[PDB]
RNA sequence: GGGAUAAGUGCUGAAAGCAUCUAAGCAUGAAGCCCCCCUCAAGAUGAGAUUUCCCAACUUCGGUUAUAAGAUCCCUCAAAG
RNA sequence: UUGGCACCUCGAUGUCGGCUCAUCGCAUCCUGGGGCUGUAGUCGGUCCCAAGGGUUGGGCUGUUCGCCCAUUAAAGCGGUACGCGAGCUGGGUUCAGAACGUCGUGAGACAGUUCGGUCCCUAUCCGUCGUGGGCGUAGGAAAUUUGAGAGGAGCUGUCCUU
């Protein structure tokens, strides 16, 4: 069981050996290494936290998340490693075959390798039922005043009111997502590049946990 | 329970040890240990048991028939064994031992293969017949309802797998 | 005239007492453990207070029940989900979780008021025969 | 399995049993084995 | 895939010398049940855990104070709205 | 279901069908597990367990039904104010016009027919879907988290081989 986390940076294709199309993701997965082991007498649970990503060192007046906190460059001196952006755990891996500090390479995946990818999904805002919850929508004419409208809410006396779980319009995506049995077709150990099959969660520039597949 | 009331009568050989409850049992083949019911009372001499029921309640009854069938089976077990046979009939259905699992093959794609457990002996004769041994009745019983459960006994031609002594009802199919 | 006393926190004393659950019946020690979190076993208490005692049960695991409730007594839950109603044997409660077991059992014979709620916060009680809560010097109760 | 409120041996072979609380009959001929329900 | 089951199917077994799947005991057995998979989740007021950061003067000796780490106002923004 | 009764509602509890959105029961349509069979096999019949999921598009009719075409593993049956009109429609029915048959001396009338015919409302409370602020969680913080619970998912065909 491996995992890595990477940025997305887009999509291409890949021709297979046999001359297939192969749409495939790029994700970037330099600068991560180990900065904590959880372990069950500590923590109560075995976990390697990685952290991906070199941010700038602490400064007085810092303002933004681009330089680390005095807290945070505390955390990653422990693991005598420069501060990082994001930061996950997985427990997934065995912690004895990690040290802390240890960089993670790309290369601990393997090309046919089948893996897991989780990442949060794009955000589209306030979105009504038709295309948050893919309900259809009522006649265009014949008189029709009902289009996009969610339908009935309920019966009648008998609730007396809306069940939980009722379809509404409200805040669409922005939802952690996992895609499952996804497949390593190549690794760029120079440019630190995981070439996944098929397509992951989230916009360019967001953050991806790639792990070995849960289910085999 | 006059069952109850019939006192085993132990081989010179065989030695019964009971403590508490539990009885541990030991002979030539093998020892048995089990714990009996706590309400009877087992009367030990050198060359017979007799179990005592303390009240003539139904409950006391019936355990007082099941200990001493348990504890007789025990005795005899550990003496002499029991053993099973199974008898497979049809063509092309055969029994082969892979070590001590035993192998059957009936009319199916698959191989079927019967792992052999502790106290027990798998024995195949001509292919045809399988023989379970062991101490334990009840291990013994076992085995051989899972062997002949691998196919039981049709009907119609009678093929499949059955007890050598088991009758089986016969229909005409056409 | 009016005489009639009534406790306060000022005068109010709460032990820590220790009961064992081990050969038990749920619902005889649950109806005991009632009385003691309610202060009903003591000559100053007062309905508006809190007069009760704190109460450790050990070896809820070990707690017994009577006929064929293990399987055949069973908790439902609800989720305020349509169609979400979710059961558990109280056999099976009590092999996963007999503290909830305990708990419950004892919750449902305390009153469902703000001081009914605060009572039932005064019961400790642990599967095994081990307790965490030696610095409150509890002492051992045996049930009536 | 015949499930029957009216559960009687068919045959003299038939022999009325009751497992796990159910009235029930066990015979030779399989037509005959029935369960109380 | 795992655990426990339904209707079933038994093994051993008496009450009831026989018999009997059941009473004691022991197995097996469904897309179902509990998990396994995915998501949320400590206001879980029972508020959990781990790692790291900060740590002084006054004072009526009761406690206060602005400051620390940190975070905001305001501003340039978008992968967010 | 057709009724009986006339108990809440006549200072108003909108009524058929469809559309939208469902939700629940199991007396189970399909799929899963069984028993018996007048079960050779392939298929079936009947009964038991089982509600996890699934259970199509058309022609005619306002239709519900129902028949039919073509499918499907299957085209389940019921409850939810014959679910759902402050969510939609408004074809039927249930105003004023007009006409036919029929009845009436007539004005008119007909669970007979025919054509035409105004569907209002800015959401206070609960409920529901999203999204913030306060305080708490015995110092003040930054990150990473365990999971008590809760939700989701859960279906199947055909073909090849044996
Ligand atoms: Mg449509
Ligand atoms: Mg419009
Ligand atoms: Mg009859
Ligand atoms: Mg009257
Ligand atoms: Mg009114
Ligand atoms: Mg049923
Ligand atoms: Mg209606
Ligand atoms: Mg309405
Ligand atoms: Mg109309
Ligand atoms: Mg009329
Ligand atoms: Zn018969």
């Amino acid at each position: 069981t491996k995992g890595i986390l990477g940025r997305k940076i887009g999509m291409t294709q890949v021709f297979g050996e046999n001359g297939e199309l192969i749409p495939v993701t790029v994700v970037e997965a330099k600068e991560n290494v180990v900065l904590q082991k959880k372990t069950v007498e500590v923590d109560g649970y075995n976990a390697i936290q990685v952290g991906f990503e070199d941010k700038k060192a602490y400064k007085k007046d810092a303002k933004s998340n681009k330089y680390a906190n005095k807290p945070a460059e505390g955390h990653a001196k422990k693991a005598d490693a420069a501060p990082k952006r994001f930061i996950r755990e997985f427990r997934n891996v065995d912690v004895d075959a990690y040290e802390v500090g240890q960089e993670v390479s790309v290369d601990t995946f393997v090309a046919g390798d089948v893996i897991d990818v989780t990442g949060v999904s794009k955000g589209k805002g306030f979105q009504g039922a038709i295309k948050r919850h893919g309900q259809s929508r009522g006649p265009m004419s014949h008189g029709s005043h009902f289009h996009r409208a969610p339908g009935s809410v309920g019966m009648a006396s008998d609730a007396s009111r809306v069940f939980k779980g009722q379809k509404m319009p409200g805040r669409m995506g922005g939802n952690t997502v996992t895609v499952q049995n996804l497949e390593v077709v190549q690794v760029d150990t120079e440019n630190k590049v995981i070439l996944v099959k098929g397509n992951v969660p989230g916009p360019k520039k967001g953050l991806v946990e790639i792990r070995t597949s849960i289910k085999k | 329970s006059r069952v109850g009331k019939k006192i085993i009568d132990i081989p010179s050989d065989v030695t019964v040890t009971f403590d508490g409850n539990h009885v541990t049992v030991k002979g030539p083949k093998g020892e048995l240990s089990r714990t009996l019911n706590e309400r009877m009372t087992f009367k030990q001499e050198e060359n017979t048991i007799e179990v005592v029921r303390p009240s003539d309640s139904k409950e006391d009854r019936t355990n007082h028939g099941t200990t001493r069938a348990l504890l007789n089976n025990m005795v005899q077990g550990v003496s002499q064994g029991y053993v099973k046979v199974l008898e497979l009939v049809g063509v092309g259905y055969r029994a082969q031992m892979q070590g001590k699992d035993l192998i059957l093959n009936v009319g199916y794609s698959h191989p079927v293969e019967i792992k052999a457990e502790e106290n027990i002996t798998f024995s195949v004769e001509k292919n045809t017949v399988v023989k379970v041994e062991g101490i334990s009745k009840e291990q013994v019983g076992a085995l051989a309802s899972n062997i002949r459960s691998v196919r039981p006994p049709e009907p119609y031609k009678g093929k499949g797998i059955r007890y050598q002594g088991e009758y089986v009802r016969r229909k005409e199919g056409k | 005239m009016r005489q009639t006393f009534m406790a306060n926190e000022s005068n109010i004393e709460r032990k820590w007492y220790v009961i064992d659950a081990e050969g038990q019946t749920l619902g005889r020690l649950s109806s005991e453990v009632a009385s003691i979190l309610r202060g009903k076993n003591k000559v100053t208490y007062t309905p508006h207070v809190d007069t009760g005692d704190y109460v450790i049960v050990i070896n809820a695991s070990k707690i017994e029940f009577t006929g064929n409730k293990e399987t055949d007594k069973v908790y439902y839950r609800h989720s305020n989900h349509p169609g979400g109603i979710k059961s558990i044997t109280a056999g099976e409660l009590r092999r996963t979780n007999p503290e909830r077991l305990i708990e419950n059992s004892i919750k449902g014979m305390l009153p469902s008021t703000r001081l009914g709620e605060k009572q039932g916060k005064k019961l400790f009680v642990y599967g095994g025969a081990e307790h965490p809560h030696a610095a409150q010097q509890p002492e051992n109760y045996e049930l009536r | 399995m015949k499930v029957r409120p009216s559960v009687k041996p068919i045959c003299e072979k038939c022999k009325v049993i009751k497992r796990k609380g159910k009235v029930m009959v066990i015979c030779e001929n399989p037509k005959h084995k029935q369960r109380q329900g």
